[PDB]
């Protein structure tokens, strides 16, 4: 079985830099190899076909190389628009395949650093009667990544939290983050102070409200 | 009317129709590809212009790919909760030296396999409690994906952020959409549609 | 064949 192996699993590049990511086949696939770019919520887009040829409309900042078992994708002059997950794929055979695609390589693009601001949204009045309450915190337009902490009456929360990050902005590389804390109505009515803390590096910002 | 998602109870076969037309070239295959939450692309199988079908080894016996006129289907023959994934179809081509890649892709379908009933969202307003203000709507506990969210019936698009859906530990889905507006703007309304339950919900939000 |  032809196994497709991509390395590294994740890589970061400054805007204007150059990244090279690798694709290894376990047997000679005779350059029957394609590369794809996928952004969240979209179908994959063909970038490179026949190992080294630019697919229709693809920027010549992308370069595919290789032969036999070893292939590479190189992005030169990286742009925020390149933040994506990249996949290689063998088109040599359909038979006895576990996956035609490699495992993917995540490409994070380092734009200008931007510190977050934070917003907290107390639960609307009609939530509590459902038996659960959902508090929403938003971290606005930031780079690099942040950590979010929820505190209820000063105590850090470790369950009931879901986070959802927008993909890097194709123009400025920044993220946005939704963080939601869900409690039972009994828990919510048993506590007073609800705080969302957003930490970037060693710098924290907070928003808070009292039930 | 295509919603972009499906809810199927375990064991009931699901058939998906590729929006990309069947191969005209002889050396060409139609392919099906899944992407489970947070995971990479997993090739399911392909169909050749001589009628022959191939499946990934894990997929053997779990799917059937067929062609009818110029339309290609995927049948998930006995769905399990592990078949919850986005599904794409994609077409490729090659000659004696060049693989031309999967150049044409269909839009993903958001498939959930679950024994739970279809469920429309509960929509709750999001308001802080000063030249700008950010308001929003929490779209909580629906099944299956997707919902669509517009603001002011689609006339308000600037300053809108709609976050990716998250699947709750309950198995239901939730998301939030927010919009930044001037402090003197008249109230904004969210319009939340869930085609799988034909529910449409409006919420008017103000500071 | 492919690669031929």
């Amino acid at each position: 079985a032809i196994k497709m192996t991509q390395t590294p699993s994740s890589v970061s590049a400054a805007v204007g830099g150059t990244v090279t990511i690798n694709c290894q086949a376990s047997e000679d696939i005779k350059r029957y190899l394609a590369w794809y770019q996928q952004k969240p919520g979209q179908p994959p887009k063909l970038l490179i076909y026949a190992a080294s040829k630019l697919a229709s409309g693809v920027s010549s900042r992308f370069k595919g190389s290789g032969s036999g078992t070893e292939y590479t994708l190189t992005i030169s002059g990286v742009q925020c628009d390149d933040a994506a997950t990249y996949y290689c794929q063998q088109g040599y055979t359909s038979s006895n395949v576990n996956n035609a695609f490699g495992g993917g390589t995540e490409v994070v693009v380092k734009g200008d650093p931007v510190a977050p601001t934070v917003l907290i949204f107390p639960p609307a009045a009609d939530q509590v009667a459902t038996g659960t309450v959902t508090i929403v915190c938003v971290a606005n337009k930031y780079f690099p990544d942040v950590t979010v902490t929820w505190e209820v009456d000063g105590t850090t929360q470790t369950t009931g939290i879901e986070n959802s990050k927008t993909p890097q902005n194709s123009a400025d590389c920044t993220y946005n983050l939704s963080s939601t804390l869900t409690l039972t109505s009994t828990q919510y009515n048993s506590h007073k102070e609800y705080t969302c803390k957003v930490t970037q590096g060693t710098t924290s910002v907070v928003q808070s409200f009292n039930r | 009317e295509e919603s972009g998602g499906r809810l199927v109870t375990p064991g009931t076969p699901l058939t998906l129709t590729c929006t990309v037309s069947a191969c005209s070239l002889y050396h060409c295959t139609m392919n099906w590809v899944r992407q489970a939450p947070g995971k990479g692309l997993e090739w399911i199988g392909d169909i050749y212009t001589d009628g022959n079908t191939y499946y990934a080894n894990w997929a053997k016996g779990r799917f059937t790919i067929s062609k009818t006129s110029t339309t290609v289907d995927l049948k998930i023959t006995s769905p399990t909760t592990e078949d919850t994934a986005t599904y794409f179809c994609a077409r490729d081509s090659w000659d004696a030296s060049s693989y031309y890649g999967l150049d044409l892709w269909g839009q993903g379908t958001l498939v959930t396999v679950s024994s739970g009933q279809p469920k429309g969202p509960s929509v709750f307003p999001l308001a802080p409690c000063s030249s700008t203000v950010t308001l929003g709507c929490l779209v909580k506990g629906y099944l299956p994906e997707p919902v669509t969210v517009t603001w002011n019936s689609g006339t308000l698009t600037n300053g809108v952020r709609t976050f990716p859906s998250v699947r709750q530990s309950s198995g239901l889905y939730s998301l939030s959409s927010v919009v930044s507006v001037t402090s003197s703007s008249q109230p904004v309304t969210c319009n939340v549609a869930h085609p799988a339950t034909n529910t449409k919900v409006d919420k008017t939000v103000a500071p | 064949g492919k690669g031929a």
